[PDB]
Parts: structure tokens; sequence; C-alpha cells
């Protein structure tokens, strides 16, 4: 972050509590960086996804195949 | 995404902290 | 070739939550030692405080006085660079030479313009030339603009034959994000639109230009301190006599990018209307055809070797060819070709010199056009075509080029002088005993129009020779 270091530059060469309030930000940015839930790397998670919208199609176009060839008595 | 955002969370802070120590020494 | 400094032993030798106890009780005490501040450009995007700010931030380091009432706003202290976007001299310029370059977010013309206008505007004199001259000098520098205008004006057919070849004309405004140029290059025959579809005169940035400056040292030569001729002259121009003048510690030094090789007669001619010849060193009467055809393709060449060796392969219409160049070769002429392999272009004041630049600009030209025919290519060996000629530069702006005629059992050579600065003339020797190999002038104007070597190659190898 530029703001951080910018602060924490004039709090050394200024002659307040910067490092404080940066630290705070830091970490409340990790908190919502964490907050988002995918604890694992993004790739196994997109692939996993991949792989759920192709099986989501697959089992659509097969209940729509079985309930359209409905011609019995 | 939890380790590598902490790991990068502490070496920015470890960094700054570095600039900080060098501005406060240089000028 | 590691990594163990970033996260693995970096933390651990910085010598948390609790410990941020280094802003008062530790504090009791930009070039190469605090890089973080001097990296403004990386850290934050250039804006306007950021730049007023490094501005302040060089001037307090290199020295430069300077000032403005808080951050945010900075001017540039010199002559007339002082112009502020959105008076101890001139006024406080708003013009859109300074304005449209730099609009929004330019990031060229803001430090090399002005540390150039400084280092140029930089002498031993103590008030007396270091801004007196300098602004005198500027000031000078209007009547062109009022002769290029008169120039514009009195050719009104096209901007081709007097802007760029024949004299001077193509010139453009010299102020902020572009100095004073002229049109040194005139190759014609290059990727056009396909005379180029313009709206109006080209200020010399829309593709490459040469750089011309105004700078001296010891060439304090009598001349205006403000333009006076500036009526509309009788046909093409007209001179401007100065003394109202004083020793201006200044002259027209411009940038020759290369080594261009000239004539010692066309040196001898410009010696004598600006003080002394265009160069004061000892004169590299060197090969200049094989220093200059090196020179020439330097721009494309890339880091592997050539190795040429005084050899001129090169390409054909639809094959392979090849060709000489003469070059290190004593001619009747007695001593070798006369070499100017020098980077000095100290001018003096703009006297009578209507014709002294131009006339060696267009023999350059013709000389850069003859080895244009071996830029890059490489190819040798070649059982095919093979149309080797050797340009022989007897006299002056004299080339030669042989082929092998079908009309003879030999050779076929042609006498190709610059007459005129673009209409070279093209004429050529036959045998008592030789077919109408020979084109007229037809051919030999679309050769000139031409100007190039393997244009001609595969003229005489395609039309010339009908075989």
């Amino acid at each position: 972050f530029l703001p951080l270091v910018h602060n924490i530059i004039k709090c050394m060469d200024k002659d307040q509590d910067l490092n404080a309030l940066k630290s705070k930000f830091q970490e409340m940015r990790k908190l919502i960086s964490t907050m988002p839930g995918i604890h694992l790397s993004p790739e196994q998670q997109q692939q996993q996804l991949q792989s759920l919208r192709e099986q989501v199609r697959t089992k659509n176009e097969l209940l729509q195949k079985y309930k359209s060839l409905c011609m019995f008595e | 995404t939890r380790e590598r955002l902490l790991s990068a969370l502490e070496d920015l802070e470890v960094l700054s902290r570095e600039l900080i120590e060098m501005l406060a020494i240089s000028r | 070739l590691s990594k163990m400094s970033s996260l693995l032993e970096r933390l651990h030798a910085k010598f948390w939550s609790e410990t941020i106890k280094l802003v008062r009780q530790v504090m009791e005490k930009q070039h190469l030692v605090s890089c973080l501040e001097t990296l403004q450009k990386a850290l934050k995007v250039t804006s306007l405080p950021a730049m007023t700010d490094r501005l302040e931030s060089i001037a307090r380091q290199n020295g430069l006085g300077s000032h403005l009432s808080a951050s945010g706003t900075e001017c540039y202290i010199t002559s007339d660079m002082f112009y502020v976007e959105v008076h101890h001299g001139e006024n406080p310029v708003s013009c859109p030479e300074l304005v449209q370059q730099l609009r929004e977010k330019n990031f060229d013309e803001f430090s090399k313009h002005l540390k150039g206008l400084v280092n140029l505007y930089n002498l031993p004199g103590d008030n007396k030339l270091k801004t007196k001259m300098y602004l005198a000098l500027q000031s000078l520098e209007q009547d062109l603009s009022k002769m290029a205008i008169m120039y514009w004006k009195a050719t009104n057919a096209g901007p081709l034959d007097k802007i760029l070849h024949g004299s001077v004309g193509y010139l453009t405004p010299r102020s902020g994000g572009h100095l004073m140029n002229l049109k040194y290059y005139v190759s014609p025959s290059d990727l056009l639109d396909d005379i180029i579809l313009h709206e109006n005169n080209v200020s010399r940035s829309l593709g490459m230009n040469a750089s011309v400056t105004i700078e001296g040292t010891s060439a304090v030569y009598k001349l205006p301190i403000a333009p006076l001729i500036m009526g509309s002259h009788p046909v093409d121009n007209k001179w401007t006599p100065s003394f109202n003048s004083v020793d201006l510690p200044a002259c027209f030094f411009l940038k020759f990018p290369q080594p261009i090789p000239v004539s010692r007669a066309f040196v001898q001619k410009l010696q004598n209307c600006t003080g002394i010849p265009l160069f004061e060193t000892q004169p590299t009467y060197a090969p200049l055809y094989e220093l200059i055809t090196q020179f020439e393709l330097s721009k494309d060449p890339d880091p592997i070797p050539l190795n040429h060796n005084m050899r001129f392969y090169a390409a054909l219409p639809g094959q392979q060819h090849c060709y000489f160049l003469n070059k290190d070769a004593p001619l009747p002429d007695g001593r070798s070709l006369q070499g100017t392999l020098v980077s000095k272009i100290t001018f003096q004041h703009p006297g009578r010199v209507p014709l002294i630049l131009n006339l060696i600009r267009h023999q350059v030209a013709y000389n850069t056009l003859i080895g244009s025919c071996v830029k890059r290519t490489i190819l040798k060996e070649d059982s095919p075509g093979l149309l080797q000629f050797e340009v022989c530069p007897l006299s002056e702006s004299r080339f030669s080029v042989s082929f092998q005629h079908p009309v003879n059992d030999s050779l076929v050579c042609v006498v190709m002088d610059v007459q005129d600065s673009t209409h070279v003339s093209c004429k050529l020797y036959k045998g008592l005993s030789d077919a109408l190999i020979c084109t007229d002038d037809f051919i030999a104007k679309v050769v000139q129009r031409c100007m190039s070597i393997p244009v001609t190659m595969r003229a005489i190898r395609r039309k010339a020779e009908t075989i």
C-alpha cells in the first residue's frame, strides 16, 4: 500500500501514531480478504467449478432427453 | 487464501518498517 | 539466486501489535541511500502534486532557485520556460505549444527539455550571458518562423520540392515539447500512405526528424537581439541586417546524429559563410563510403555480427543479387575519398546561409541513398543474378553501376551524377557494336526519382534486360 508507506515516512521524518493506524488497516484488509471463504488456491477452486458446471449441464441435458422421449402407452 | 495473505501482510509491514528506519537514519 | 531474504530472514533481522514505539523514542537522529521517497513514480501515479514535489526535490538537491506558495504547483526557473498550465523577463505565457503535448498525462517532455535548456543556457557568464544573451538569442530565433511562413506562401505548389528538398523551409515552432529542427533526411521512397497526406505543415514529430540546437562556447559572433526583417520578400526570402548588436555568447550548434561523409569542396565553400569550417579537429580522411554505409545501416543492425568485409550482396525483385562498394580504392583522382567522421556541428549566426547547408544535405542524402541497397540483406554464393556493380566515386557525387548487359560480352557502366537535388543525371555509355539495351531519359528520370541502387539493379535486370 502506497498510503501506508507514505504515512510511515511522514511519521518518521516529520521532525503521530501512523504506524498503529497502518497496522490496523493492514489487519482489516487481511480480514476482508480472508472473509471471501476460499481457503485453498483459486486454481483448483475454478477447476472444480468448471467440472461442476459441466456436470450440471450434462445432468440437465440427460433429464431433458429423458423427459422428451415419452411415447409409450 | 489466508496463509498467503498473512505472509504478504507481514512482508509489507517489515518492508514499511525498514523504509521508515532508513528514512529516519538518512534524513 | 535465492529468495531467503523475503519472508524467511527479512522479518527476523529487522534490527508487531505493541512494538511500534519507534516514532518518538528512537527519532533522535534521496539519491542512493533513501530510495523509498525517490521512487514516487512507482508508489503513486504521476500526478500534479507528485511531479511538483519531485521538481522541488531535484531543485533542492542539484541546486536551483525556485519555490511557490505550497505543494501542488511549481514553475520552471529558466529564461522563458516558466509556464503554469490549467516577471523577470517575459510574462507568464500560456501558449498551446507547451500545453498540447503535456496536457493530461505526458511524462516525457518534463525532465529533458528543461534540463536540456539548462545545460545549453549555462556558461561562465554571471548575469551577463546566462540570462541576457539567452533571452537575446531566444528572441532572435523568430525571424525563421516569419521566413518559414514567407516560404510557405511563396511555394504554394506542394510541400515536397521546396520544404524538404531543394532548399530550407520545412521548419516548425521551437517551444516546449518541440525544439528547433529541419528536414535533414529526404527519403522520398519510404513507406508512404498507400508528398505525404497532411492537412498542414508537419511539426517534425510524426515519424523521424533531426534535432537542431542553438549553443556555443566561443562563437560570439555579431547578430541581432530582436527580429527586424519580417516583411514579405520579393520572391523567396530576404536577409536580416544586424549591427543594436553585442557579443552574444551563443551560436547555432545543431546535433548531427551520424557522421555523414561529405566532399572537401562543400566544406571549403561553407567555410566562408560562417567564419571557419563546420568542424575544427583532425579530419578522419578514411574510406568515406565504407564507414558511411555502416553508420547508415547501424540503426536496423542487431547484435549479431555481420562481417561484410566490403561485400555488398543483396536481394533482387525475385531472386538474389550481389554488388561492391569500391571502398578504400584510390581512384585516378589521386588521394583517397575525404572522410568527415565527426560530430562537431558548431555553427555561427544565421548570415549568408541560404544554400550553405542544403548543398551538403543533398550530397549526404545522395551518398546515403547510394548505399541504401545494402541495409540488412546477407546472402552470398548466389549463383543466380549477382548483378555486381561498383560505385566509383571518382568525382564528388559521381557514381557508376556496371551490369552484364546482353548487348556486349562485358559489363555496362553509366555515369550517375547528382546534378540537381532530386533530378540526378543518369546518362550512359554504350559500345560501338552493342544492342539497344540502353533505355531512354524516361527510365533515367524514373531511377532518379527512385534514387535506389537496388531499384536500378532490378530495372536493369527486368526492364533494360528484356530477356
